[PDB]
Formats: structure tokens, C-alpha cells, sequence
């Protein structure tokens, strides 16, 4: 099926993908960067790819943050550049990428405006992926209840709110019980139209969708256990799409310690051996560290096939953990502390 | 208590009992119908089977009807 | 005397009381050993009552066995149309009712085997609801026997 | 009565440029544009 | 080899030689329900029942002979179910 | 005679008129308003 | 504690599986005393097990229903005799034509009196096992068995 | 979905009347008509023929079309990132190609062979000819269809050489092999096309 | 004397009544048993309230049964013509009405079940829709009675 | 005395026997093999014993083969148009019921794998329904054989 | 002598050549200039390169004006079925030969004018992709007028 | 002597030279007015400059109006097929080509505006791709006058 | 005299020239009407000037009905075959052409609505491209008027 | 002697054998070096290994060309129809079973490959799985030579 | 096609009218030009019913 039509509309963006995550760092290029003792001698091994002058043109008295800001800057030209020649089925997708951003974005926004703050001072904050289209609730700012109409009618992410949130949960709720309710409704709507795009892009995209439900179970139960969070509120907050969602979720939505969380893993081998692999202990790998490892591992594997969709969200997300690992590497040599410097995940 | 529910649920039960008697009379029809499979089951993985071995020479015949009969008894058990 | 066509009408009763029948079954077995093979990740002891759906299954292309032997049995060169037409009806009627009993014991057997994995005493439920699935085969198998017996 | 040789023929040659009209058509159907353009 | 393949083999043992003697006796005393298992040919409704008789005798040497295999499966496996 | 140029006829434009009555149909059918402005307030 | 055997028996009517399952139950029940202290991992055989003389039960059951219909494999007991008569009896004068007829085709026995060799004392005739038509006069049983 | 939709109800629509006229001529026993005889004869062999050439050059011409756009959008858009795909992986295109030179020289041979009869009837006519226009139908068909498979696999497969080389170029020369088995395809249909035409006479 | 052919409308009738029907029972029974399966977990003591819309669907599948028997002991090799096609139109009356019986009672013995776990109160009324969907089987069978024994 | 054109659905017969098997056959290993293969890189000891999907596909190859041999070692230049019948029949009827098992062994074995994967206890209750699937395709055989031999 | 429909076929020919080759140039000119558009923001000076593919995609369309124009002067009343059906053979065969050239030119145009903007090493590979894509039209010309001429 | 029902194919011809023009003039215009209207908030200065993919999608529809007249003037009770045939092929060349240079109308002018919209240098290119888009309509028109006057 | 079956092609052009011309102006209104209440929401003046679109669809019902009556109006039993293909290809040539019309009219009066909602200054060009889609119906017109007087 | 259309069924069968190989082995060939190709960039060593399901899938397009020859190498104007239906049948066997064969091995040849790529143990696996593939192709060869060769 | 014109434009101004009293002006319009195709249908069917 998809091999017939595929290239029609995608086949010039299939390839330029692909050709970009060749351009990531090696295991050996990350082995020589943190050899480095400044941030100019990680300039000048950046300097050896396509990071080639992405620094030039900027102030000698060099900032981690600055590094930071460039690695991002250069990330989201390159992700508009392909947004912008993309065709309403790839265009859509890309678009179901920028919805997580986006979200995060307009958590700002209500954030702020339940404090008062004029949006104006906190859009040259946000994630430039997440940038709006309509400005009115940008340029107005006034009320939450203001700001609440006004994102519904301006955003992309509307629909979402009308899913999950009213106004009034919006007064009433912990801004960060609205975060987590928006990417329920986000990865089940982005779960659905993978599963829309039948054949490759379904097969190859629902295994990383499906991890980032579970992944978000998880997580969110081992941080709800020193919290008000109850029962039915990880209930409410936890994504379907993932391969707990039958039973494990519910169990451990009733569960609230590491111990019950390890033996719902415990049932799935991959998940078994990621808690295995993570006591936390000083020194460990943590069990956050160990799902990002493998959130890696499963978008290297999107890769493993020629003609789908899910190469874009693979590469977005693997470019972010190229600056992840970048901004750690002159993190830990801007602070002397190599002693944990390897600790950076291997990409490719 | 309530009258309504009693009637409706003592009514569907009644109503179950008489239509029964044709629809779960006619269940035990599974009997004849398993048996018809069963049987020519048992025929056919004999008749498709165990002939191969019956060749017109001792020698030829001898020697193929042993793993010829490993088949069937696997596939008779399975 | 009878048309030479006559046979033709009967052997496609014989084949469509089979074939529908199996499609049925197979549909049925499909859908609850995919529901099966899920919940059995954390209910390893369920799996021997959680078979019952695709067993359910099994039946139904046994009565398409039934009326397609039966039929089969009955055809004759000099058969005369009328039979043929009855074994066409008798065919189509047990094997499209099998069909649809299956669609009926596959999402039953599906999510009736789910249900049972987040709470046990759904099964005796389940077990009624694949009941009034797999009765309709059974009805299925009535007609094409008054029909095929005729 | 029902049907005629020329009328077969010309139907043949009909239905098949037919699908090629509806191959062809699909293909433009298929035509879509941006909604976005470079900085 | 594992003995779950000597339990096997021990079963279809026993069970082969019951059937395949009782075969060779069958088809021996020309039994008449054997009529659609033995290879008959055109050239058997001629001559006479001696035709038949000489391919009885021949299957029925085919049953006692895999019979006998099956006497040295058994023996075989009673061997293996101990030593594995 | 040429009763099978008057069937034929009769049912290729009898086709043909009912896909244009369909295909148009089911377009209006399923357009989109796009009234999202409103389905927000 | 019968009725389910019996059921199953009519069910599972071949003697030699009877036979092959009650040898199955048997060896569980003769081996009780090892089989109790063996491993419980494997579940499917400790399920059995747990089953073993209803298993039994069944199987002997089987053996009977298997010896009614008159079947092992494919096999009836040609021990018996039969309401079926031999060639003879088909060439009275009166039906020989026909028999000269099924000297070249398949022919159905009329059961016609003389002829037939009247009402019959055991289970089913053992010439069932082997006549063309076979099916149909299991069918027409089975079925009216299975009704009463 | 709704634009294959709509040609999936004249699909089905189309085979449930076949089945309503297949039933009905039977059943009410004028089934004597509609015998595929005058169907398959009072068709011209012309027909058939020239429907099998122009079959055996589009056919072809689409199978090697759908082959160089996709290979080729594959070259420009890994092109961007390593330029030097585009000179050796160009390959597949000319594989391409030649499904499409499959096409054309089975068409030209094909068109070689048909001749005005100077008849109507079907008996002067005669066999020699209709078993001509049939196996041309059947060769230009052949070779067409054939070619239509073989160049989409070949655009395909090559359109994954030229991404492999945007990573490696020494995985250019190691995955080439497949295009062969995807060429070969076309070469077997011209191969059984040229059997089906090789007895053929007109006129 | 009447046209040999007649006998097959006569039989698409019986096999019409019992085929449709059985889809219909078989969708109903569907849907209905992914709704209970589904709602059993929050409430499971509901079960032997939920299965009612089961019980319906099978009355379906009754109601073409009934009739599918009455054609089929009614046909006859000399049959006339206008008995046959009145015997077809028996057999897609009821079927097909039982099959619209069986979407409404599918998709009504769904989500009414996954309403009543929330609210209890909702099951009369449940009741006293799928009475009003359990009737149209009802009028394919009178349509279908006063057809094919007239 | 037969029609010349008669032998035409025999052979369709023939050809149905064995082209629906092995889209069946094909689909079942097809799913299998994937599943498989998505499975290895966890637990590549499974392999030896999960390939049983695939060939209990290649019995449904088999099933085709024998009736298509049979059909076509039973053909004759002037074929009766009975006999003719009577192996399209058992072509369609062995073919599509392997269709159906293909189907529903490639569903079970595709998500049998997985379930095995993640709990190895399921091995052997898979085993059950497979071989459930897999009957269809020997109930289609005997007809097959029966409608041909007949 | 000759049959009063005989000319048909021809002129079908004819309208086939000029319509499929408009289609695919119209398609390949659809497909480039939607390119250009969203490269010229960038790169506005390069269009006058990047048009190429619409120019060979409107070559395609005179490729099946050609062979239009020759068919339809090549037409009469009296003609035989012999050239009729030589000239239908040739607009099908021109024609969706210029579908799929002038498709291609657009899908390769479509990403050729993006490739170059980015990288401007790739615009002769481009321009030899698409005469290849060119030379899959001259086929669809050459066999057309070949027919046409005999 | 000329057939009944002679005129259906000519005046088929006019009907479609003008009804398939129009529809490519319909969707050439329609998505050109899209793009023009979503540009035109940004650059009101752009309107009248603009217009021209209308202007070409009315010229398009107004190529079909040409051979519809050209045809319809010329149809008479009883003519020869072949001059129906003639119209015929001519309304539907004109026609079905006058669909495809609406289609690159459309999606050039849509494309090509909004880009302007960004770029103004954009707009000399778009006039010259839409040349080699709208001349598809002449290429058609060309072919039907040449065919309706044979 | 004249065949029977004489006036049905006439007929339905008559049918036709309403319908197709109905749909047109249905889907123009309708798409509009969207757009212009959409707008009314920002600029509560501009109702009375949006509402051109809708007339213009309004326009394209009455050529429909013009041609629709005249066809009507020039039926008769002994009409000759060649008035009544005639008026099929006249109600067919105003009836699509009107509906090509009308669905330009409804998409470039929507976009151009709501692109005067956001600047108001637009409505000189949308009338402009008003003009170039209305004017198809009265292409349709021409050709029908012609397909029926003569 | 034979009728004239007599070989056409036999010529549909040289082509179906090929036409429908030709599709498996592509469609096989391609699914299979796409998992090639996106396996050998993460593992460029396994590529001499991982060939083998584009060999099979070649094997497939052997399959359809031997069968194809031998019904070619049999045409002839005075075929009886008996053969020329069995040369159809044939060629269907080959050709569709060989379509299935093509459709098993390009989906275990990518699924497969990309295991591989992860855990090399799985080749072992994937050979004996594709094995189960390639041998539909060599049952529709077993039936196509007994069909042809009758 | 009335009956789709006056459902989409009936639905449309409706729900815009909840925001824009204004707009029942033209929904009344619209919806005059929308229904009007019914009775030109009624015209030329009533002119047909009497031919």
C-alpha cells in the first residue's frame, strides 16, 4: 500500500530527513567533545559538522546558555523548513509534532495570566516550534477567562481544551494537572491518526506513541506517591494508547510505591529490565534515564524503514536529545565535572 | 419492593423457559454435529493417511506404513 | 428431463454452507485469541477459561459441516432443481448465519475475555452473552435442515 | 436485443480509456499546495 | 531425544503393533470391509479371488512388518525414557 | 430493432446522469461549513 | 457425575479414542502416588490429573457410544453378522438384471423382503463402515438421538 | 478516503449486477445467451491487438514513470545533504528505463505481424487470425503488466540505494544487486511476449 | 404449468429471513456484549440487568427463524409463481427488518449499558427504548406473516 | 455427449483449490513472520518453538495442493458437467476455507507471539487455538474430498 | 463494406492523445509551478533555471497534440477497422504514456526545484532525471506514430 | 443512408466541450480565488494584477463554448455518424483537456499568488508557468476544430 | 410516425437542465451563506454587500430553469429524435455548467468573505472573480439555448 | 475441429502465469530491498546475507516464466478447448498462487531483515519462515505443470 | 439541493447568530435564495405534470 503513494507528495522530504539525522554525532564524536577543556574547543570540534558555524557572529565571553539557544535556533530552522514545504498529510503530522510544544507554550500563557503578566513578556520565552498563527489572545492578555475563549478560537490546540478542560476547571485546577490533561487528549488524538495512516507510518510511529503513554504512566505514578494527587486523578491524567492501558495502568493508578510499580513492570520484559537496569542509586543510571535510553532506541528504530511518517517525529525528538546531550557535555566541562560526564545518551 | 422489575424479570424468565423449548431443545443438535466432524475426521486422516503404506509388496509397503502410521497417530492426537 | 444446470445451484449451497461457515469461525477465533494473547501478559492462570469464545468459534464451522456433507450427499446429476434450490437456501442460510454468529463470538470473545482479565465474575456473563452468539448458527443449522430434509 | 458487436467494442475501448481517465484524474485530485513559506 | 520423545514413542508403540497385527489378521483372513483399503487393479476381476489373496497376503506382511518396527521403536524407547 | 443501442443508451446516460446526482451529492453532503469561531463560544 | 460423561461420550464416539483416553486416565490414576510429588510447573498435565477419574469416567463411555456406532478408526466389528445378505441374494431371478447393471455401476440395495436379511441384534451393521450412502443413515440417527 | 469510496461502490455494484444477470440468464434458462463463443468472435482481432501494443508501450511507460519519480525524489532529497548521490545512483533511473525499452521493443515486434484480412465472417476469418489478435492482446498485456510491476519495484528498491548512500557510498555498490532482481521481471515478461507472439500470422 | 425457476425466489425468501435476522443478532449481540464487557468492571452486579439487550437481539434472530421455518414448510416444486415472489418478500421483510431491529438494539444495548454503570436510573429507561427497537423485528414478522400465507 | 466448454469450471476448481489456500497460507506466514521477527530482538530462545504459526499456514498450502491434484488428475477431454460441478465446489470450498484459516492462524499468530513474548505460559493454550484455526482448513479439505470423490 | 461505426475508434484515438498527454502535463506543470512558488521566497532569482520541468511538461502535452493532429487528419467515413482501430492504438498508447511521463516531470520537478534551492549541485541531476522522463513520452510518440503511419 | 439516434455522440461532443471546460474554468477559478482572497488581507495592491489565472480559467471555458457552437450549429436530423463521431471526439478533447488546464490553473494560480504574496519576483514566473498551463486549452481547441471539420 | 421512447432523452434534459443547475446553486449558496455568517460576526455592515455570491447561485437556478422551461415547453410526443438528444445535450450543457459555476461561486464567495471580513477593501476583486464564475452558467446558456432553438 | 476463440482462455493463462508472478516477485522484491536497504545502513556487513529473500522473491518470477513458457511453447490455433481452459487454469495457479508467495516473502523479507539488523540469531528463523513462502510458489508450479501438461 | 442548502446555511447562521443578532437579516436572504430552487423544480415539474 504506502510504497505506491508515498513518494508522490513525501519523497523529496523522505530523503532530506534522513539526510539530516546523517548529520548527527557519532558515539566517537561525542568522545571527542568531552575531551574538550572550553567551549571554544567544542566549537571548534562542532565546527567539523553541521554545526559549522552556528556560533559564528556571537560574543567571545561564550555561555553554556548561548550554546543552548544555538543548538535550538538551528533545530528550529531546520524543522520550518520542512513544515513549510510540507502537503496537508505530512503537513498535519508535522503539525501533531508541534502540538507538544505548543502546549507547554499556552501553559505558559495561563500561567502567567493567572499571575496577571502581560503575555507580551512571556512569548519571547516559549519554544519557538510552539508559535501561534492567530495573536489576539497574545495581544490582548487581560483575563484567564479572556485568554480561555480567546486560545480556543486563535489555537491550533483547541479542540484539545473542549476534549478535557472548561473554563472554570481551568480556575479551579493545579496548572500542572491541565498540563498532563492536555497530552492525554494529545497522544490518544496523534495515537488515533497514526493508526488514521494505516500501513508504515501506524506500524512504525504506534511503537513509539505507545511507549510515550506508558512512559508518562510510569513516570507520573513514581512522582504522584509525596503528592495530593489521588487515585482517580493519575487515573484521569494517565494516556490509553499505551500497552498498560487493559490492566497495568489501571494497576498503577491503584498503586502508589516503587515496589507496586516495579511488579506492574515486572509483567513486561522490556519494562522489567528498565527497572532492573535503574536502582537510582548514586553514581545509576535512573529510571528516567533509562526510559529517555530507550525512548532513543525506539525512534533509531523508526529509521529502520524507508517510507513513513515517522521519521519527522523520530528526528525531532532525537535532534532535541543531540542538544540534550551537547548543552550536558559543555555543562559538565563549564563545571569541572567530568566525573559523570558520560552520562550524555548515544544517538544515531 | 417493586412489582414492575419482579413481573419484567419473573415475564422474561417464563418467556426464556417457553422459547427454550425449541432453541435450547434444538442445542443439543451440537451432539450429531460434532459427532458428523469427529467421525469423518477420523476417516479421513485414516483414508489419507494409513493407504499410503498399503503397497502391493512387503518390503515397500512395510517400510512406509511405519512412518506413514507416525503421521496419523501425531495428527489422530493433535 | 431436469435442466443441466440444475447441479450447479446445489454444489454452491454445499460450498457456502462451508465457506461462510469458516469465514464465521475464523473471524471468531481471530478476534478472541487476539483479546487472549493481550490480557494473558498479566493473567497468565485465565488462559484454559478464556479459550471458550474460540471453541464457540470451532462449532460454527462444524454446522456449515453438517448441512455442506448433508447437501453433498443429496446432489445428483438428475437432481431435480427444486433440490437445488433448496440445497442452495439450506447453504447460504447456515453459512451466512454462521458468518454472522462469528462476528457476534469474535467481539463477544474479544471484549468479554478483556472484561474477565479486569474482573472475574464477569465470565458467567460472558458466557450468556456468546450463548445468544453462537445460537444463531444453531438457527442457521434448523432452517438449512428443514430446507435440505424438505 | 441487449447488447450488439460494435456496441461490445466500442465499450471494451470505452471502459478501459475510462480507467485511465479515472487513473489520470486521481493523480490530479490528488494535487495539493502549501499553507506556509520560508522566513 | 528427552523422554517426553521416548513417552511418545512408547505409546505409539504399544498402539501400532495392537492395530498393525490386528491389520495383518484383517487382511489374512480376507476380510471384506478391507475391499476399498487394498491396492486392487482391472487385472483382479479376472483369473480369479487367488489375485486378491496374493495382495492380502502382501499387506498383510506391510502391517506385521511395521508392526515389528514398531516392537524396535518400543524397545528403543524404553531405553531412552530411562537413560535421558 | 437496435433495441440494444436504445438499452444501452438508456443505461450508460442513466448512469451517468445518477454518478453526477451522487458524487455531487455526497460532496455537499460532506463539505465543511468551517464555523470553528463559533463551535469555541 | 453422568450426565457430563455421557454427553461427551456421544460426542467423542470413536471406541479407540475411548480406548486411547481411558489408557490416557488410567496411566494418571496408576501412577497417583508419584504424580502427586512430581513438578507442579507443568499446569496442563496437574489439570488433567486434577480431572483423572471424571476423565476415566468419560472414556469408558466413550468406548460404549464408540461400540454402538460401530466404529474404530474408521473399522467395524466384522465378528458379527448382518441385515445386509450376500450377492446371492441379490440374483434371485427377479433382481439379477440389476445386479448385471452393478456389474458395471454403484447400485442401492432396496432392502426389499427375502432379499434383506431382516431385523439385527447388535449395534449398527458393520457394511455401514464401507456403503457409499453411509452419511445419510448415520445422519438420520445422530440426529433423532440426540433430539430424545 | 470518499474519492476511493466512490469507486469501490462501482466495483461492487458492478460485480453484484454480473452476479444478478448470471443468476437470472440461468434460472429462467436463456442462458443460451451471453456465450463468451460470440463474444470472443464477433470482436474484432484488431481490437485485441492494438489494445495489446499500445498496452505493452504504456504499461510499460507507467511501471518505468512511478519508477524514475520515486528513485529520483529520493536522489534530489538526500541529494541536499550529499551531493554525490546523484551521478552513480542515477543508475536505477536508466533501469527504469529499460523496463520502459522492454516495453517498446516488445511493442514494435508485435506490430509487425497484423494484416487486413479482406473478410467479415467469422469462417473466413479463419483461426490463424483470431489466434493471432489474441495472442498479441496476450503478449503486449503480458510484457505491459510485467514491465508496470517490474518498474515500481525497481524505483522503489533504488530510491532505498540512493537513501543508503546519503549515509555510506560504499552501500550504493552493495545494494545495486536488487535492482537486477527488479529489472529481470521485465526481461521475463518480454521473455513470455515474445513466446505468445512467436507463432502468430494476419491476414 | 409454472416455471421450474419459481422454486428459488421461494428460497431466497427463507434464506433471507433467517440470514438477516441473524446479522441483525449478531450486531446487536456485538455491540451489546462489548458494552457490558466494558461496564462490568466499575459495577458487576449489574451484569444480570445488562444482558437484556442480548436476550432482544436473540428474539431477533426467533423472529426470522419463525419465518424461515414457515416458508420452508410451505415451499413445494410446483409452487406458483406469486407464492415465490411473496415468499421473497416475507423473507427481506422480516430479515431486514430484523437487521434494522438489531443496529437500533446494537447500538441502543451499548451505550445505555455504559450510562446505566454511571447512572442506575437510566436502566427503565434503556428498557423502554430497546422496547421501541425490539418492535420493528415485530413488524417484519406481521409484514412477513401476512405476506407469505396469503 | 457433454459441453466442450464444461471442463472450465472443474478447473476453476482446480485453480481455486490451491490460489485461495495460498493467499491463506501466504496471509498466516506473512503475519507470523513479522510478529517473529518483532519479537526476536527480545527473546531470540522463543524462535524455535513460536515458528509453529507458520507451519501450521504451510498445512493450509498442503490442503490446497491435495484437492487441486485431485481435481486435476480427475479431469477428462469430454468431462461430465456434473463432475465438472462437483470439483468447482470442492475447489471454492477447500480454497476459501483455507482462505479463512490462513486468516484467522495469521491473526492468532501475529498476537500469540507478542502475548507468548511477554508471558511464555501462553505457548501452550496458543497451540489450542491455532490448531482451532487451523481445522478450518481440514473441515474445507473434507468436503473438498468429499464433493470430489462423490 | 466497412461498418457505419468503424470510425469511431479512431477518433477516440485522437481525443485520447491530446486529453491523457493535457492531463499529465497539466499534472507535471501543477506539481513544478506549486515548487516554484514555495522556492522562489527564497531563491527568487533561480526560477528562471527551476522551470525546466514545466516547459518538458508541456512538451509531453505536444507529444499527444502530434499524434491527435495526425490521427485526425488521417480520419475519413469509409475507413476500415484495420486503421481505426491502429489509430485507437496509437492515442492510448501516446496517451497514458504522456499521464505517466508528464506525472513523473511533476513529482521530479516538485522536488528537483526544492533539492536545488538548497543545494545547487543538484540541478543537473534534476535536468537528466527528467529526460529520462522525457524519453518514456518520446516512446509513447514513437509507437503512435508508427500505428499511425501503417 | 445514414442510422437512427445518429445525432447522440456529436451533441454528447458539444455538451462536453462546454460542461468539461467549465468545470476545469470551475476549479481553475475557484482555487485561484482562494489564493487571491487569502493574499489580497496582506497586499490589496495585488488584486487587479491577480486576476489573470481567472482570466485563463474564463478563456479555458470559453475554448469549450467555441467548439460547443462550432458543433451544435452543425448538427442536423439524420447525419452521418461520422461527422457525430468527428464532434464527438472533438467536444470531448476540448472538453476533458480544458478539465486539465484547470486543474494546473488552479493549483499554479493558488500556489503561485500566495508565494507572490511573500515575494512579488514570484509573479513573472507564475504568468509564464501559467502560460505553459493555459495553452493545454488551445492544444484541445486545436485538435476539435481540426476533428469537426473533417 | 416517429419512434416510440421519442420524447425521454428531451426529458431529461429538461430534468437536467434544473437539477444539475439546482446543485450548483445550492453548493454556492450554501458554501457562501457559511462564509457570509461567519463574517457577520466581525463586520456587522457588510451583510448587505456579501450577499452577491448568493445571488449570482440565485442567477445560476434561473439559467437552469430558462432552458429547463423552454426544453418543456418544445416536448411533444411525435418529436423527432434529433430535438430530443438536442435537448438532453442542452439541459446537460446549461445543468453542469452551471453547476461548474456554482461551485466556483460558493468557494470564491466564501474565501473572498471572509478575506473582507479581516479587510474590507477585497470586494472589488471578489465581484471581479464573481463575474468570471457566473459567467460559465451563461456559457452553458449560450450552448443550450442553441442545443434547443434550433 | 476446434472453435476459432478456442486459445484465448490458454493465452490469458501464459499471461496470468507471468503477469501475477511478475507482481509477487516485484512486490516481494521491493518490501524485501527496503528492509535491505534502511537495514544496511545501521549494518552494512549483513547485506551479503540479508539477498536472500530477493532471491526467493526472483525464484517466484521463475515460477511464473517456466509455466508461461511451457503454455506458450503448447499454443496453437487448433487447441481443443479442454487444454486451452487447462493452459488458463494453470497459468492462474502459478501466477495468483505466485502472487501469494511474493506477498509472504516481501513481508517476512523486510520484517525479517530489520529483526536481523537488531539480533542476528533471528536469520536462522527468518530463513526457515521465508521457506514456508517461497514453497507456495512451487505448489501453484506442482498444480500449474499437472493442469498443463494434462 | 434546496434541502442541503438551507441545512448547511441554517445551521451556520444559526450557530453565528448566537454571537451576531444582525445575521438573521441575511440568514432570511440566504435562505430565500436556498428555497427558491425548490420552487423553481416545482415550476418546470408542474410545466412537465401538464405537457
Amino acid at each position: 500500500f504506502p510504497e505506491l503513494y508515498f513518494n508522490v507528495d513525501n519523497g523529496y522530504l523522505e530523503g532530506l530527513v534522513r539526510g539530516l539525522k546523517a548529520g548527527v554525532l557519532s558515539q566517537a564524536d561525542y568522545l571527542n567533545l568531552v575531551q574538550c577543556e572550553t567551549l571554544e574547543d567544542l566549537k571548534l570540534h562542532l565546527q567539523s559538522t553541521d554545526y559549522g558555524n552556528f556560533l559564528a557572529n556571537e560574543a567571545s565571553p561564550l555561555t553554556v546558555s548561548v550554546i543552548d539557544d544555538k543548538l535550538k535556533e538551528k533545530m528550529v530552522v531546520e524543522f520550518r523548513h520542512m513544515r513549510n514545504h510540507a502537503y496537508e498529510p505530512l503537513a498535519s503530522f508535522l503539525d501533531f509534532i508541534t502540538y507538544s510544544y505548543m502546549i507547554d507554550n499556552v501553559i505558559l500563557l495561563i500561567t502567567g495570566t493567572l499571575h496577571q503578566r502581560s503575555i507580551a513578556e512571556l512569548v519571547p520565552k516559549c519554544h519557538p516550534l510552539g508559535s501561534f498563527e492567530q495573536m489576539e489572545a497574545v495581544n490582548i492578555a487581560q483575563t484567564p477567562a479572556e485568554l480561555y475563549n480567546a486560545i480556543l478560537v486563535d489555537t491550533p490546540l483547541a479542540a484539545f481544551f473542549q476534549d478535557c478542560i472548561s473554563e472554570q476547571d481551568l480556575d479551579e485546577m493545579n496548572i500542572e494537572i491541565i498540563r498532563n490533561t492536555l497530552y492525554k487528549a494529545y497522544l490518544e488524538s496523534f495515537y488515533k491518526f497514526c493508526t488514521l495512516l494505516g500501513g508504515t507510518t501506524a506500524d512504525a510511529m504506534c511503537p513509539i506513541l505507545e511507549f510515550e503513554a506508558d512512559r508518562r504512566a510510569f513516570i507520573i505514578t513514581i512522582n504522584s506517591f509525596g503528592t495530593e494527587l489521588s487515585k482517580e486523578d493519575r487515573a484521569k491524567l494517565f494516556p490509553h494508547c499505551g500497552r498498560l492501558y487493559p490492566e497495568g495502568l489501571a494497576q498503577l493508578a491503584r498503586a502508589d510505591d516503587y515496589e507496586q510499580v516495579k511488579n506492574v513492570a515486572d509483567y513486561y520484559p522490556e519494562y522489567k529490565l528498565l527497572f532492573e537496569g535503574a536502582g537510582s542509586n548514586p553514581g545509576d543510571k535512573t529510571l528516567e534515564d533509562r526510559f529517555f535510553e530507550h525512548e532513543v532506541k525506539l525512534n533509531k528504530l523508526a529509521f529502520l524503514n524507508q517510507f513513513h511518517f515517522g521519521v519527522f517525529y523520530a528526528f525531532v525528538k532525537l535532534k532535541e536529545q543531540e542538544c540534550r546531550n551537547i548543552v550536558w557535555i559543555a555543562e559538565c566541562i563549564a563545571q569541572r565535572h567530568r566525573a559523570k560526564i558520560d552520562n550524555y545518551i548515544p544517538i544515531f | 419492593f417493586d412489582f414492575g422489575d419482579t413481573m419484567v424479570h419473573q415475564a422474561i424468565h417464563t418467556i426464556e423457559y417457553c422459547l427454550g423449548c425449541i432453541s435450547n431443545t434444538a442445542s443439543y443438535l451440537r451432539l450429531w454435529a460434532l459427532s458428523l466432524a469427529h467421525a469423518q475426521l477420523s476417516e479421513v486422516l485414516w483414508t489419507m493417511v494409513i493407504h499410503i503404506g498399503l503397497h502391493v509388496r512387503s518390503l515397500a509397503g512395510g517400510l512406509g506404513l511405519f512412518f506413514i502410521f507416525a503421521a496419523f497417530a501425531t495428527l489422530t492426537v493433535a | 428431463n431436469n435442466p443441466e444446470y440444475s447441479s450447479f445451484f446445489g454444489v454452491m449451497g454445499a460450498s457456502s454452507a462451508m465457506v461462510f461457515s469458516a469465514m464465521g469461525a475464523a473471524y471468531g477465533t481471530a478476534k478472541s485469541g487476539t483479546g487472549i494473547a493481550a490480557m494473558s501478559v498479566m493473567r497468565p492462570e485465565l488462559i484454559m477459561k478464556s479459550i471458550i469464545p474460540v471453541v464457540m468459534a470451532g462449532i460454527i464451522a462444524i454446522y456449515g459441516l453438517v448441512v455442506a456433507v448433508l447437501i453433498a450427499n443429496s446432489l445428483t446429476d438428475g437432481i431435480t432443481l427444486y433440490r437445488s434450490f433448496l440445497q442452495l437456501g439450506a447453504g447460504l442460510s447456515v453459512g451466512l448465519s454462521g458468518l454472522a454468529a462469528g462476528f457476534a463470538i469474535g467481539i463477544v470473545g474479544d471484549a468479554g475475555v478483556r472484561g474477565t482479565a479486569q474482573q472475574p465474575r464477569l465470565f458467567v456473563g460472558m458466557i450468556l452473552i456468546l450463548i445468544f452468539a453462537e445460537v444463531l448458527g444453531l438457527y442457521g443449522l434448523i432452517v438449512a435442515l428443514i430446507l435440505s430434509t424438505k | 436485443g441487449f447488447f450488439s458487436p460494435g456496441i461490445w467494442m466500442g465499450l471494451l475501448t470505452t471502459l478501459f480509456m475510462l480507467f485511465i481517465f479515472t487513473y489520470g484524474l486521481h493523480m490530479i485530485l490528488s494535487l495539493k499546495t502549501m499553507d506556509r513559506f520560508d522566513d | 531425544c528427552g523422554p517426553k520423545l521416548a513417552a511418545c514413542g512408547i505409546v505409539l508403540s504399544a498402539w501400532g503393533v495392537i492395530m498393525l497385527i490386528m491389520l495383518g489378521i484383517f487382511f489374512n483372513v480376507h476380510s471384506a470391509v478391507l475391499i476399498e483399503d487394498v491396492p486392487f487393479t482391472e487385472k483382479d476381476f479376472e483369473n480369479g479371488p487367488q489375485n486378491i489373496y496374493n495382495l492380502y497376503e502382501q499387506v498383510s506382511y506391510n502391517c506385521f512388518i511395521a508392526a515389528g518396527l514398531y516392537l524396535l521403536l518400543g524397545g528403543f524407547s524404553f531405553c531412552q525414557v530411562r537413560l535421558n | 430493432l437496435e433495441y440494444s443501442v436504445v438499452f444501452n443508451l438508456v443505461l450508460w446516460i442513466m448512469t451517468g446522469l445518477a454518478l453526477a446526482v451522487i458524487i455531487t451529492s455526497y460532496n455537499i453532503w460532506n463539505m465543511d461549513p468551517g464555523y470553528d469561531s463559533i463551535i469555541y463560544r | 457425575v453422568i450426565t457430563f460423561p455421557f454427553l461427551f461420550a456421544v460426542m467423542f464416539g470413536d471406541f479407540g479414542h475411548g480406548i486411547l483416553m481411558t489408557l490416557f486416565a488410567v496411566w494418571m490414576v496408576l501412577r497417583e502416588s508419584r504424580i502427586l510429588s512430581q513438578k507442579n510447573e507443568n499446569e496442563m498435565f496437574s489439570m488433567v490429573f486434577s480431572g483423572r477419574y471424571i476423565i476415566l469416567l468419560m472414556g469408558l463411555f466413550s468406548i460404549y457410544t464408540g461400540l454402538i456406532y460401530n466404529d474404530c478408526f474408521s473399522k467395524s466389528l466384522n465378528i458379527f453378522g448382518s441385515s445386509w445378505s450376500v450377492r446371492p441374494m441379490f440374483t434371485i431371478g427377479n433382481w439379477t438384471e440389476e445386479t448385471l447393471l452393478g456389474s458395471s455401476v454403484l447400485q442401492l440395495n432396496p432392502a426389499i423382503p427375502g432379499v434383506f436379511g431382516g431385523p439385527y441384534p447388535f449395534g449398527i451393521d458393520p457394511i455401514w463402515n464401507i456403503a457409499t450412502n453411509k452419511l445419510t443413515f448415520l445422519n438420520s440417527f445422530k440426529m433423532k438421538m440426540s433430539v430424545i | 478516503t470518499g474519492l476511493e469510496l466512490l469507486y469501490l461502490g462501482i466495483f461492487v455494484a458492478f460485480w453484484a449486477c454480473m452476479i444478478v444477470v448470471g443468476i437470472c440468464y440461468t434460472i429462467f434458462d436463456l442462458g443460451f445467451r451471453f456465450d463468451v463463443a460470440w463474444f470472443l468472435t464477433e470482436t474484432s482481432p484488431f481490437m485485441w491487438s492494438n489494445l495489446g501494443i499500445g498496452l505493452a508501450i504504456s504499461l510499460s511507460v507507467v511501471g518505468a514513470a512511478w519508477g524514475i519519480y520515486i528513485t529520483g525524489s529520493s536522489i534530489i532529497g538526500g541529494g541536499v545533504k550529499a551531493p554525490r548521490i546523484k551521478t552513480k545512483n542515477l543508475v536505477s533511473i536508466i533501469f527504469c528505463e529499460a523496463v520502459a525499452i522492454y516495453g517498446i521493443i516488445m511493442a514494435i515486434v508485435i506490430s509487425n505481424m497484423a494484416e487486413p484480412f479482406s473478410a467479415t465472417d467469422p469462417k473466413a476469418i479463419g483461426h490463424r487470425n483470431y489466434h493471432a489478435g489474441y495472442s498479441m492482446f496476450g503478449a503486449g498485456l503480458t510484457v505491459g503488466l510485467s514491465n508496470l510491476f517490474c518498474g515500481v519495484c525497481v524505483g522503489i528498491v533504488g530510491s532505498g540505494a540512493a537513501l543508503a548512500d546519503a549515509q555510506n557510498p560504499s552501500l550504493f555498490v552493495k545494494i545495486l544487486i536488487v535492482e537486477i532482481f527488479g529489472s529481470a521481471i521485465g526481461l521475463f515478461g518480454v521473455i513470455v511476449a515474445i513466446l505468445q507472439t512467436s507463432r502468430v500470422k494476419m491476414g
